[PDB]
RNA sequence: CCUUCUCAAACAUUCUGUUUGGUAGUGAGUGAUACUCUUUGGAGUUAACUUGAAAUUGCCUUAAA
């Protein structure tokens, strides 16, 4: 059964989704058309939070960046538009608590503002990247003889070699190295390490489990917030601290 | 002549009254000398420097008072029917009692000597027709005044009492304890009849 | 009306005194000091059980 | 029978900011938060008074 | 006696025919669901009827629901008689101007201002107004 | 009942640890180098049976599993008697929960923060219309003759 | 330049329309009172329905005698400023006592973006708290998240929406910012919106105050700001349905249509 | 039973000044002549007031068990 005050705060909350979203999808179009006459900001923020919690006000360059954009699960009643079911898919990132790697330039930045309140971004260090890698890591290809969907583990190097060789990559290390440095083979790569899975936080209901998910719950809205505007400054944290967490 | 006010509305329209005409001399005539105490409390509270006169103060005080009354300007005091008597003033406009009078005979002397108004939902010259809208809003802000001062909910006490009590000691058919004490005490602001 | 014409006293309108007779009493427990301050808790536990 | 540091400095904002108009301070709802009579304040400020200039 | 039709007033901000159907669906096969509208601009009036097709249906629905204090304000559900059914409400969405302005010469709507703005100078003078120019 | 306790859970009166900790603030900071009176649920028999009668009760709580029954007998009757909207709800644990005690018995709200208050009076219509309308004939009728 | 002569005039029709032949002021005293100046154009922000107050510029302030003899009148004049979140923990009323009695104008009420959304969030307590207000000031970062947390009907007049005002000296907050641009706005401009409409209202307030010769120095800065800005169609002066008082008349706006 | 579009530039430093742009609102009703357009349909404006958020039908799943 499905009670009444779930159903109308669904709605309610969706209703402030699909509004949000049509508005940051109206200046991120006029912002690109350069019909700058009369819109609230003609250029983008990005604030950067760290750590006693110092907001930082820095506008974005022109440079192509590499991003680990984490999933959150929020916020509480919304269901997921079309807008954000296409985004996600194609990060393919419907599954909460899962990474992935991309590089952001100004074609990636507008459509970062519409899954933000779904995602936490931030730029990784070489440690998390290299430490992520060869912790977790998955390779979608055949099993046995007659079974296609298995998806087992980053254990070896000649697997590397029958799925990617000629392109140049020969082991999981070149891996780390394309990942890490943006080249040629990036786009190889990305798509055969599909997603990552993280282990979630706290990671239980129970006696210390409920009162730690409490503590940690209580820090979500003081380290992250919603701007809702369509002059929504991106929100990034780091990730050596968070991957810290969740390895 | 009169007006028709419920006992809710009674105090909030000499409140509306009294703001307006702030050039003028006008006069407010109570029953208890318990009321006025009320009265000319929350009034120089809420800045509309009204002059106080009961029995219970002084008698120097109660002349030196009343004759500043007599050689201002723009003045206005509130005076009980009793305390008032054989000393009245031609610089007047309006004679507004505010409670049912003490002789229903002699109250036609007090007047012929200025315009004479009651007020009258429980209970010659013309009524007024009243427009319901334009009242102050100056009742939740008079609720909260009254929880938070302690004097002003003593002397709020001791004015609903001696006005209902005054009430009760009259002679009239009209006037003989019909008024509800669910509507009475919003005039001196409660949420219970004390 | 209520059942009982019982005058309200003073302290249901004033701040408590028995408030601050507490009050009053750790601030001489500070003086003294065999209460040390919240502030300095942390302090003791910023030096200890590294 | 003195009186206490926080006291001395509780009359001393009083008289600072009113004087002596006793009416207008005890209707004072900053320096006044016990809602305290006239004659209280006039009696503990003359302690107060006497032991100072 | 009684009948399939039901009324629902004193509805949540943003209880819509699609919660509406959804929700009072766990309760059974519903017919015919309405919400009446603002024509001005497409927002709820906070009161609906819908239709079960099952009289009983109809019955359990208000033994449940008459008084259910629901984000802010309290549902209140009625039954309906015999006849009395659920006719006119338009799902009306938010209603945009339309740009019908020129067409006419701009000599024509000039003489037209200077008809209406003559005869406003003859108006003033109909009742004890004089204004010169 | 949910809904009574989410205005009932806001005023959760100041715990033992709590108060302690705070009144020791105003020590470690006034005598070194305004506020309004705080509003709490009032939960003692004796005090809510005072706060009812004075009519300084806007709604008042009763547990219906109370050890001896005849304590709390009188009460639904004279908050009928005096005006106050009542609810009886289940559990003198759950009216315990809400007040730092094992029991409470009774629970009573006489003021409220105004951001609550037009909740609180929707609270007593909601539960005037859901309680004391639909148990009217409660007042009658011996219960218990289940065969 | 429009003629002087003309406004005089105006107003003198305006004194004799008032000084014609109940215990309460419902309707009579403001129909006596209210004088509105008329300025019509060709479809005003035709397709965008903003709710932004534009601030004329006028040399004398009608706001100071709408205080003073407010002060008389029942419905009382006070100042309301809506601030944010870091303010109120920053600065309290006193401090703009302490710097607004040097010339003469009172803050009544400073209010949070918290306070709006929970303790005036209740629809008779946000219409009953904001209707008792005339002049509504609010930060700059809030005044565009406002038409939500205080609704429409606070919007519906012209004295409830608020007026954008900067206290953010290069996004530091200031008093001093705050200081001098509530004088700039309570003395030297008169707030009005714009409809997405042809006819625009622009409310002036009383007849009684500042004595007419005073009233055509308000008139004419006004038609010196409306008229340079934006290409008009018609002006008229005009006390609540009165035969109106045609002022300007423009005749080479309309040949672009 | 979630809570709401919480700031940017261009010029100027008088210890913060000017200019530019940014807001689509619960519903229902009472309402005294004016504004332009349209060609008859109200289209869109223009004072004010009523009201417990009131109401009888305008053609992703560790936010779980």
């Amino acid at each position: 059964f499905v009670r009444a005050e779930s159903i109308v705060a669904k709605t309610l909350a969706t209703s402030r989704e699909k509004e949000r979203i049509k508005r940051v999808s109206i200046l991120e179009d006029k912002k690109a058309k350069n019909e700058t006459q009369h819109i609230a900001s003609g250029k983008d923020f990005i604030l950067k939070i760290t750590e006693g919690l110092i907001r930082e006000k820095t506008t974005y360059d022109g440079k192509p960046a590499l991003l680990f954009i984490v999933r959150v699960r929020g916020p509480l009643a919304v269901n997921i538009p079309n807008k954000a079911f296409k985004i996600l898919s194609l990060l393919r990132l419907v599954e909460t608590n899962t990474g992935v790697f991309v590089k952001l330039t100004k074609n990636v930045y507008p459509l970062l503002k519409v899954i933000a309140p779904y995602v936490v971004i931030g730029k990784p260090s070489l440690s998390s990247i290299r430490s992520l890698i060869q912790k977790r890591g998955r390779i979608i290809y055949k099993g046995e003889n007659e079974a296609e969907p298995h998806e087992i583990v980053l254990n070896d190097n000649n697997i590397v070699e029958e799925q990617l060789g000629d392109h140049g990559i020969i082991c999981v290390e070149d891996i780390i190295h394309e990942i890490a440095t943006m080249g040629e083979s990036f786009s190889v790569c990305n798509f055969f390490l599909q997603p990552f899975k993280l282990n979630r936080e706290v990671s239980g209901f129970g006696s210390l489990n409920r009162l730690r998910k409490i503590k940690q719950r209580e820090a979500e809205s003081r380290t992250r917030q919603f701007s809702n505007a369509a002059t929504a400054p991106v929100i990034e944290v780091d990730i050596d601290s968070l991957l810290a967490k969740l390895n | 002549g009169y007006v028709v006010c419920d006992s809710d509305k009674r105090f909030l329209l000499l409140f509306s009254f009294l703001k307006r005409n702030q050039k003028k001399k006008i006069i407010v005539f109570l029953s208890s000398c318990n009321s006025v105490k009320y009265y000319a409390e929350l009034l120089n509270y809420i800045d509309l420097p009204v002059l106080e006169l009961h029995g219970k103060q002084k008698q120097q005080k109660r002349t030196n008072t009343f004759f500043e009354f007599c050689n201002a300007e723009r003045g206005i005091l509130i005076c009980t029917d009793v305390a008032a008597r054989g000393l009245d003033i031609p610089a007047v406009d309006w004679i507004i009692q505010f409670d049912p009078p003490d002789d229903p005979r002699d109250y036609i002397h007090r007047v012929g000597r200025g315009k004479s108004l009651m007020f009258l939902t429980p209970n010659p010259l013309n009524e007024y027709e009243f427009p319901e809208n334009k009242i102050a809003n100056v009742q939740s802000q008079l609720e909260k005044l009254i929880k938070s001062n302690y004097y002003l909910h003593q002397t709020a006490k001791d004015g609903y009492r001696s006005y209902l009590q005054a009430y009760a000691s009259h002679s009239l058919k009209t006037v003989y304890q019909i008024d509800k004490l669910d509507l009475a005490k919003v005039a001196k602001s409660y949420g219970f009849p004390v | 009306m209520p059942l009982t014409a019982v005058p309200e006293p003073k302290r249901r309108f004033v701040p408590s005194k028995n408030e601050a007779k507490r009050v009053m009493k750790i601030v001489r427990a500070i003086r003294e000091g065999r209460i040390i301050p919240p502030k300095k808790l942390k302090e003791m536990k910023e030096k200890e059980k590294i | 029978r003195s009186q206490s540091e926080r006291e001395e400095e509780w009359l001393e904002k009083l008289y600072k900011k009113h004087g002596d108009d006793y009416k207008k301070m005890f209707f004072d709802k900053k320096l006044n938060i016990y809602q305290q009579s006239e004659g209280d304040l006039k009696r503990r400020l003359l302690r107060w008074k006497k032991r100072n200039g | 006696e009684y009948s399939g039709i039901i009324y629902v007033s004193r509805l949540p901000h943003g209880f819509h025919e699609k919660e509406l159907s959804k929700y009072f669906a766990q309760f059974g096969d519903l017919k015919e669901v309405r919400l009446a509208r603002n024509k001005k601009t497409g927002n709820s009036r906070h009161y609906g009827f819908l239709e079960f097709v099952n009289k009983e249906d109809a019955m359990i629905a208000q033994e449940s629901m008459n008084n259910y204090l629901l984000m802010g304000h309290l549902l209140q559900v009625r039954v309906l008689p015999k006849g009395a059914k659920i006719e006119k409400l338009y799902k009306y969405k938010k209603r945009v101007l339309v740009e019908k302005g020129i067409t006419k010469p701009v000599k024509q709507l000039k003489d037209n201002m200077k008809q209406k703005h003559e005869e406003r100078i003859k108006k003033l003078a109909k009742s004890g107004i004089e204004f010169k120019w | 009942a949910a809904e009574t306790f989410k205005l009932f859970n806001k005023y959760r009166p100041e715990t033992a640890a709590e108060k302690k900790e705070r009144l020791t603030k105003e020590a470690a900071a006034v005598a070194e180098g305004a506020s309004p009176k705080p509003y709490a649920v009032k939960y003692g028999l004796n005090h809510v049976v005072a706060l009812i009668e004075n009519k300084k009760a806007k709604l008042v709580l009763i547990a219906n599993d109370v050890d001896p029954i005849e304590l709390v007998v009188f009460l639904p009757a004279l908050c009928k008697k005096m005006g106050v909207p009542y609810a009886i709800v289940k559990g003198k644990a759950r009216l315990g929960t809400l007040v730092n005690q094992k029991t409470s018995a009774v629970a009573a709200l006489t003021e409220v923060r105004a951001e609550d208050e037009a909740a609180l009076a929707k609270l007593v219509s909601t539960i005037d219309a859901n309680f004391a309308d639909k148990y009217d004939e409660v007042k009658k009728h011996w219960g218990g003759g289940i065969l | 330049a429009i003629p002087r002569e003309r406004v005089i005039k105006a107003v003198n029709e305006l004194i004799k329309f008032t000084s014609k032949p109940l215990l309460e002021d419902d309707e009579e005293e403001l129909k006596k009172d209210l004088q509105l100046i008329v300025v019509n154009n060709k479809s005003f922000t035709g397709t965008s329905k903003s709710f932004k107050l534009k601030l004329l510029n006028v040399k004398h302030s009608f706001y100071k005698p709408w205080k003073e003899a407010s002060a008389t009148a029942v419905k009382d004049f006070k100042v309301l400023l809506i601030l944010k979140d870091s303010d109120i923990k920053k600065v309290s009323e006193d401090d703009l006592f302490d710097q607004l009695d040097s010339e003469g104008i009172k803050v009544d009420e400073i209010i949070c973006g918290k306070d709006l959304k929970t303790v005036y969030k209740a629809y008779e307590a946000r219409n009953a708290f904001i209707s008792q207000f005339s002049l509504i000031l609010a930060d700059d970062s809030i005044v565009t998240s406002l038409p939500k947390l205080m609704g429409g009907k606070a919007y519906n007049k012209v004295e409830t929406t608020p007026i954008s005002i900067r206290t953010h000296a290069n996004k530091e907050f200031s008093l001093t910012t705050l200081t001098n641009n509530i004088k700039k706005v309570y003395m030297n401009q008169l707030p009005v919106k714009l409809p997405r409409g042809t006819t625009l209202n622009v409310h002036l307030g009383n007849l009684e105050w500042l004595r007419p010769e005073e009233f055509v120095d308000n008139v004419e800065l006004i038609s010196e700001q409306l008229i340079k800005a934006y290409q008009i169609r018609s002006i008229f002066i005009k006390t609540n349905r009165s035969p109106v008082l045609p002022l300007y008349y423009n005749q080479d706006v309309l040949d672009e249509l």
